[PDB]
RNA sequence: GUGAAGAGGGAAACAACCCAGACCGCCAGCUAAGGUCCCAAAGUCAUGGUUAAGUGGGAAACGAUGUGGGAAGGCCCAGACAGCCAGGAUGUUGGCUUAGAAGCAGCCAUCAUUUAAAGAAAGCGUAAUAGCUCACUGGUCGAGUCGGCCUGCGCGGAAGA
RNA sequence: CGAUGUCGGCUCAUCACAUCCUGGGGCUGAAGUAGGUCCCAAGGGUAUGGCUGUUCGCCAUUUAAAGUGGUACGCGAGCUGGGUUUAGAACGUCGUGAGACAGUUCGGUCCCUAUCUGCCGUGGGCGCUGGAGAACUGAGGGGGGCUGCUCCUAGUACGAGA
RNA sequence: UGCUGAAAGCAUCUAAGCACGAAACUUGCCCCGAGAUGAGUUCUCCCUGACCCUUUAAGGGUCCUGAAGGAACGUUGAAGA
């Protein structure tokens, strides 16, 4: 989330890490990111998907440091925070595979091709 | 319509009417000719 | 600062094909420039076999020459083709006496001197302007001297850099009138959009008879002359085509070698129709064998304006004095980028040009040989309300057939508004 | 000045009946009184109705015969009513009555509904009419326009509830 | 319609059987009785005053008895208002209370929220921090720009700084009721009410509703 | 010419404008420019005329059935002007164009007739053909009517911290 | 000139309306989609980053919108000190020179505890016609005002289609 | 944007007189608010003692009264520099 600040790729289609750049909505939302789509830039990267280095790209919020409440003084926390890259244009998920367990809170839309896709709420 | 400074009248049909203080004219030919606050 | 150098003077000319590598302009090109100009010319001053130079552009002694040969036949001013750096024109000045100016202010002066249109008189003091931008910067010195040299209590900022700063917001002014311009023009393409949008664009250097050829198609007052500049101002009027009937027309300015670069900056709005347009129909000589050079002068612009991705249509103009061929086809091949037989001013080319066209600009030829009983005065009625029955034969009893073609909107909008029981369009 | 001085001349079942300025006009079912007069004498007889300006006013024969076309389309309107043939149509469009509440269709999603204030009723000989009734001259029409204002009928096709018969401007100009 | 004055008692989390875990502000709602009644004759506006809650009985004064002399006396911590000509109330004191509101939905609620004395900017209102590096001498969080130069050469009174904070009447305007309860004089109301713990609100129902 | 080096009164406040050059007193009088419903000294003065805007109390080229004033000119009781009753003509759908053009795609001709009246045409319409209205006039109705010119005074143009 | 501290940023706003959106309308070369202008509108709201001292300008990605301009080019008795102009030194260049250069680079001190004003809170005195005690009414004043995006109407009116 | 409607026989959104019409306008919400020197409303509650001289819208003086209520101090507060 926010600015700056490094990611986890989520899907296997991503190649390792990337940095936010972007926060798409609002007239300029702040401390904003869980399942929000977000803008992106490769920063680290090998061969492996069709991702590539330099590239700008719009991705979503999977798993948060900050993590989600739910509707019981829930919060489910994380380590880390998973991310899907997504065209910026056609937006969609570009990955065969998601790692690790995500909230439900991510659903509907194309979403839950990725939560059908992705094992384990 | 516009808000010509000079008026004038841009058809037969045209005709300069006076509407509140307001120099307002017509036609019909089409509407666009409506000058007026000339 | 708007302001004018005059065409129309006596002038010591200095150039120098004689460089070696870049080449450039025989001089008669030049000349011609010099010509439609209007410049008094004087003589041909030119130096020698070299590599451009820190110094006063061109080599040492030939400088002073052209300097002593002002000071002599008495120019009214050092013309000086092939571009130079402010401060060569300042050395350069300070072996003479007068007004320098680099082949750009000569074609911007004679650019000026045509302005008619507002437009053009926009996007042409904008050239000027961002042009003398560059230039002026040396001429603080004077200005300087008279200035006392400290004591800029109050700004932080030094002048000049603030006559900088005055012609920047020129700049964005100028533009910024340009904007509602080539929005305007714009409004004028929303009629671009109605779907049946033919839009050829003409091309070349100037006298590539492109006002000619307009002349004839158009059967319209376009005036054509041997000067450079023999147009100027887009001119939209609409012609006949086999299959799309009306097509819209709009000549461009002709070209030259090295056109300057900040004026396409201005001159995107003009040329804005030309991006667009569907096709670049494009004139060529026939009798200077500057031939290919002109075309690779004119692919140079091409690029840097875009479109240049778009289909054309090459036309050998000027057969007449070469009794080249007859006027023909000259299908490049069943793709036709094709060169085309003319000699504008006999145009005598010209039935063959539409009929390539004719292949080249379409989508749906699949004819059909329509009929009706007594109930075809309606059918007569909308080929020649809408574009063409190909041919009209009465038969018998009211009966009567008919060939038309069309491209396949017609073909809907009239399957749909006509009960087209008819049936034989789709 | 013309008809400011034409006289009115009362019909004989209509009865006009001269109260201040203003004058009540019952008739053969209407019986009112739209004028109100701020200068003319306006002055009841035989059936004689007077006009001409009293004082000085400037708006003399202006009002007055102001008045006169409004008396005389008063009685006029005593006697019966006006404004008709307020059409719709264009497809899926159609109108109905209830009591005095009057429906129409006009794509919008809420079904489009106005009641009428009395003096006035209406009917329909379709859906795609709507004709009407009133006892008075003025508001009748006025408000059959005013029924009409919701949807001043598009040139493209001339959808849009049309008052009376009344052709309109019809271009054919960006279509296909 | 008409409110009453009764007390927080202190935020709790109540539960459905989603559980969805509603944040419920607990106001009890003690019986009032009526002090008062007024109206358009001596009045200007038709009304009725009320109490609630007790004194010690020698904590009142007789000007206050005095008053609580009529109309009989609940005793209280002291009077509240409300003006109304729409509706139609006894001289005698009501027994009645949270049943009022045992239909309704919306409660308005009204409090004086917890003093925050003397306070900094940034927090009477919204004024962003200078930085603290870099420089900025002398002034790591200070009160920004005032005035404009010469100008009317004057300054304003928008535009606060550093003053009052807290202990102020405020509504919140709608809120809703999330369960009324003739059980204990409980009544049930989401988010939560400005005004400290033992300290009184007005409850009127909706209004900008 | 005043000021500088000149005080008064007036133009709200005002060195340089209009009026007036203070030897000092006087709880006397008349005047100046300038003013006279109130602050506030005196006309709610007289009579005559205009302004409809708060012009006055910020301004132009320029626009216009604003309203005052004017000279002259046109039409008409053989009845016009406005509306209203009816006619709208035969050559000839002029020749050319062209699918079709013909009062109205054009083109150039556009006459001759009849009649009070009607153009091969002023506008609509049709693919085109054929409707639709005036120009034309009879009748109607009964006094005025249509303009240009000059001209006082007004509106429109006219947005700021 | 017996001293009025000067550019850019940084806290802070303030008005105008010559309109950036949202609001209301005229025409359109307004099918609808949308625009373009024009009129009316000042209620509110109106981009973070890269690069450079920058204002700009350019660029990357946004948002409904990234409006104009006034206000000692609002804001240094609030800060900032990067640019601006000292002495240090160097380069090119002009000078025979000492010396300079708006040619560039290095380094380089921001003072004032608030009487008055006006400002924010919050007070005490006296007033209100014997005296208190609580409850008031509204004479006036201020805050408050953005909006995206989704489905329903309905794949409808539009359009050949899209 | 209108209706009706004349002055100007027709017209005509205007002269008369009605119908509209917006984040703006004034309310409608909240807060403030009799120093609103126009100083207001309602409710409660209280004191209803004697004598003397001077000027008498006036007291002054004696004497005797002290009321509700106010505090002052102290206990302290999510109230507060
Ligand atoms: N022999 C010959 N002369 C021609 C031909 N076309 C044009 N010319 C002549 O050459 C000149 C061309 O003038 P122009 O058409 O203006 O050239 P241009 O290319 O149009 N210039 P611009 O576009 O600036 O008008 C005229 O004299 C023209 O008559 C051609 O085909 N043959
Ligand atoms: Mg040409």
């Amino acid at each position: 989330i926010q600015e700056q600040t490094m990611l986890n790729v989520a899907d296997n289609s991503g190649a390792r890490r990337v940095m936010c750049i972007k926060v798409l909505g609002g007239s300029h939302r702040r401390y904003a990111g869980v399942g929000d789509i977000i803008k992106i830039t490769i920063k680290e990267a090998i061969p492996r998907g069709k991702v590539k280095k330099g590239d700008v790209l719009k991705a979503v919020v999977v798993r948060t440091k900050k993590g989600v409440r739910r509707p019981d003084g829930s919060v489910i926390r994380f380590d880390g925070n998973a991310c899907v890259l997504l065209n910026n244009n056609s937006e969609q998920p570009i990955g065969t595979r998601i790692f690790g367990p995500v909230t439900r809170e991510l659903r509907s839309e194309k979403f839950m091709k990725i939560i059908s896709l992705a094992p384990e709420v | 319509m516009k808000v010509r400074a000079s008026v004038k009248k841009l058809c037969r049909n045209c005709k300069i009417v006076k509407r509140d203080g307001v120099i307002r004219v017509i036609c019909s030919a089409e509407p666009k000719h409506k000058q007026r606050q000339g | 600062m708007f302001d004018r150098y005059d065409a129309g003077e006596q002038a010591v000319l200095v150039h120098i094909y004689f460089t070696q590598d870049k080449d450039m302009e025989d001089l008669q090109e030049f000349e011609s420039l010099v010509s439609s100009a209007g410049v008094e010319a004087l003589q041909v001053i030119t130096g020698s076999r070299k590599a451009p130079h820190p110094k006063y552009f061109v080599g040492e002694g030939k400088a002073v020459e052209i300097a002593e040969a002002v000071k002599a036949t008495g120019a009214s001013v050092v013309l000086f083709d092939h571009a130079l750096s402010p401060a060569q024109e300042r050395n350069l000045e300070r072996l003479c006496e007068c007004r320098v100016i680099d082949r750009t202010g000569l074609i911007l002066d004679i650019f000026a001197q045509r302005a008619r249109t507002h437009e053009g008189k926009l996007q042409v003091e904008l050239a000027q302007l961002r042009h003398l931008a560059t230039r002026l910067v040396r001429g603080w010195t004077h200005l300087e001297r008279q200035k006392g040299g400290i004591g800029l209590r109050g700004p932080g900022e030094t002048q000049l850099e603030t006559d900088r700063r005055l012609l920047r917001n020129r700049i964005v002014q100028i533009q910024s009138r340009l904007e509602r311009v080539e929005k305007q023009r714009e409004q004028g393409r929303q009629s671009r959009i109605k779907a049946d949008v033919p839009t050829v664009s003409l091309v070349g250097y100037t006298n590539a008879g492109k006002s000619t050829l307009f002349n004839r198609i158009t059967e319209a007052r376009v005036y054509a002359a041997d000067q450079l500049f023999a147009t100027l101002d887009p001119t939209l009027r609409r012609i006949d085509v086999a299959d799309v009937g009306e097509t819209v027309l709009a000549d461009t300015v002709g070209f030259i070698r090295h056109l300057p670069h900040d004026l396409v900056a201005a001159f995107k709005a003009t040329l804005q129709e030309t991006r667009q347009a569907t096709l670049l129909l494009h004139v060529i000589d026939a009798a200077d064998v500057r031939v290919q050079e002109n075309i690779e002068a004119v692919n140079t612009v091409l690029e840097e304006i875009d479109a240049h991705e778009i289909p054309t249509l090459l036309v050998m103009n000027k057969i007449d004095m070469l009794e080249d061929f007859e006027p023909r086809i000259d299908r490049d091949e069943e793709n036709k980028p094709n060169r085309v037989w003319l000699s504008a001013q006999t145009g005598a080319g010209i039935p063959q040009l539409f009929q390539a066209l004719t292949e080249r600009l379409s989508g749906e030829v699949a004819q059909h040989t329509l009929r009706l009983p007594p109930q075809e005065g309606r059918l007569r009625s909308r080929f020649y309300q809408l574009q063409a029955i190909e041919k009209e034969w009465m038969e018998e009893d009211g009966s009567v057939s008919l060939q038309v073609r069309m491209p396949i909107v017609d073909w809907r909008r009239l399957c749909k508004q006509e009960p087209a029981l008819i049936d034989y369009l789709i | 000045s013309r008809v400011a001085k034409a006289p009115v001349v009362v019909p004989a079942g209509v009865d006009v009946k001269i109260n201040g300025q203003v004058i009540t006009i019952k008739g053969k079912n209407g019986e009112l009184t739209r004028t109100l007069n701020d200068a003319v004498e306006v002055k009841h007889a035989d059936n004689t109705l007077t006009f001409g300006p009293r004082d000085g006013y400037a708006d003399g024969w202006a009002q007055a015969g102001t008045a006169r076309a409004l008396l005389n389309s008063m009685v006029i309107g005593v006697t019966e009513g006006f404004t008709k043939k307020l059409q719709l149509v264009g497809v899926g469009y159609r109108a109905a009555v209830k009591g005095n509440v009057i429906n129409l269709s006009l794509g919008f999603s809420h079904p489009v509904d106005h009641q009428l204030p009395a003096g006035i009723t209406a009917e329909c000989p379709t859906q795609t009419e709507i004709v009407l009734k009133g006892a008075d001259k003025q508001v009748i029409g006025q408000v059959a326009a005013d029924l009409r204002a919701y949807r001043r009928p598009e040139p493209y096709k001339g959808k849009g509830v049309r008052y009376a018969d009344e052709v309109v401007r019809t271009k054919e100009a960006k279509k296909k | 319609m008409i409110g009453l004055v009764g007390k927080k008692v202190g935020m709790t989390r109540i539960f459905t059987e989603d559980g969805v875990s509603i944040p419920v502000t607990v106001i009890e709602v003690e019986a009032n009785r009526v002090t008062q009644v007024k109206d358009l004759a001596n009045d200007g506006y038709r009304a009725i005053q009320v109490t609630t809650g007790a004194k010690k009985a020698n904590r009142v004064t007789k000007p206050e008895a005095g008053h609580f002399a009529k109309a009989g006396v609940e005793a209280g911590r002291g009077l509240w208002e409300f003006r109304l000509a729409e509706g139609e109330e006894f001289t005698v004191g009501q027994s009645i209370s949270v049943e009022l509101f045992a239909d309704v939905k919306k409660v308005d609620v009204t409090g004086t929220s917890k003093g925050k004395g003397f306070a900094g900017t940034v927090k009477r209102w919204n004024f962003r921090t200078q930085d603290a590096t870099h420089g900025n001498s002398l002034s790591h969080r200070v009160p920004g720009s005032i005035g404009q130069n010469q100008t009317p050469g004057k300054v304003f009174k928008g535009k606060k700084m550093a003053g009052q904070m807290g202990n102020e009447r405020v509504t919140v305007q709608s809120l809703d009721v999330v369960r009324v309860d003739a059980e204990r004089n409980l009544l049930l109301v989401k988010g939560a009410v400005p005004g400290a713990t033992g300290s009184d609100l007005i409850v009127k129902p909706a209004v900008k509703a």
